[PDB]
C-alpha cells in the first residue's frame, strides 16, 4: 500500500551512447532519485547522479556501443511514518547500447 | 519547580507518545498531507482550547493540571518542526501545491479545532 520503489524503470529512447530512461515514481515525497549505472560486467567504474524529484526520467550519456550496462533509480524521499529521509530500495535494469 | 516539571514531563511524554503512535500508524495513508500529523495536530486544538475554557470557569485548578494539559500533553501532541519537514520536503520534491495546502490545513484546521474547543464549552455554560 506504500509505495516508495519507483515501477516501469525503462530505456524509452537511445543512441548507441545515450539513454533516455522513464521511471513511474512511487506514493511517497521524493526530494531527489539516484542514478546509477555501469558496465554489468563490473569492468569500470560506476557512475551516479541525481534528479529532482520532480523529474521521472533521466538522460545517461558517454556510453559504448554495444556494451551491457546495468541501470538503477532508487528515491531518496520523506518517510512520513517516521520522521525523517530515506534512501529507497532500488529498480533495476540491464540494457545493451 | 519539580512538581511543574513533573507536570511537564508526565503530559508532554503521554502527548508525545500518542503522537508518535498515531503519525506512524497513519502518516502513510496520504503522504501529501500526511493525516497523523495533521489529526494530532487537530486534536491538540481541540482539546487546548476546550481547557482553556474550561479554566476560565475554573479559576481554582491548580496551575500542575493547567501545565501538565498545555505545555505537557498538547504541547507532546501537537508539532511544529515535523509538520515543517513535511512541507519542506514537499518544496524539495517541487510539489509546490500541496506545500501550500498542507499549510492552509494545519494552521487554518487548527485554529477551527481550538476555536471549537473554546466555544463549544462557551455555548454549554
Ligand atoms: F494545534
Ligand atoms: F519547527
Ligand atoms: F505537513
Ligand atoms: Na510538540
Amino acid at each position: 500500500s506504500v509505495s516508495s520503489v519507483p515501477t516501469k524503470l525503462e530505456v524509452v529512447a537511445a543512441t548507441p551512447t545515450s539513454l533516455l530512461i522513464s521511471w513511474d515514481a512511487p506514493a511517497v515525497t521524493v526530494i531527489f532519485y539516484v542514478i546509477t549505472y555501469g558496465e554489468t560486467g563490473g569492468n569500470s567504474p560506476v557512475q551516479e547522479f541525481t534528479v529532482p524529484g520532480s523529474k521521472s526520467t533521466a538522460t545517461i550519456s558517454g556510453l559504448k556501443p554495444g556494451v551491457d550496462y546495468t541501470i538503477t533509480v532508487y528515491a531518496t524521499y520523506y518517510a512520513s511514518n517516521s520522521g525523517w529521509y530515506e534512501y529507497g530500495s532500488p529498480i533495476s535494469i540491464n540494457y545493451r547500447t | 519547580m519539580i512538581k511543574s516539571l513533573f507536570a511537564v514531563i508526565i503530559g508532554g511524554s503521554v502527548g508525545c507518545t500518542l503522537r508518535w503512535l498515531l503519525s506512524t500508524k497513519f502518516n502513510s495513508l496520504f503522504p501529501n498531507l500526511p493525516p497523523g500529523t495533521l489529526v494530532v495536530n487537530l486534536l491538540a486544538g481541540l482539546i487546548i482550547g476546550t481547557a482553556l475554557a474550561y479554566f476560565l470557569r475554573q479559576p481554582h485548578l491548580d496551575p500542575f493540571w493547567k501545565l501538565m494539559i498545555t505545555t505537557g500533553l498538547c504541547g507532546g501532541l501537537s508539532t511544529f518542526s515535523t509538520f515543517s519537514v513535511e512541507v519542506f520536503a514537499l518544496l524539495q520534491a517541487g510539489n509546490y501545491i500541496w506545500a501550500l495546502t498542507s499549510v492552509l490545513v494545519h494552521v487554518i484546521g487548527s485554529l477551527i479545532m481550538t476555536a471549537l474547543g473554546f466555544f463549544i464549552i462557551t455555548i454549554l455554560f
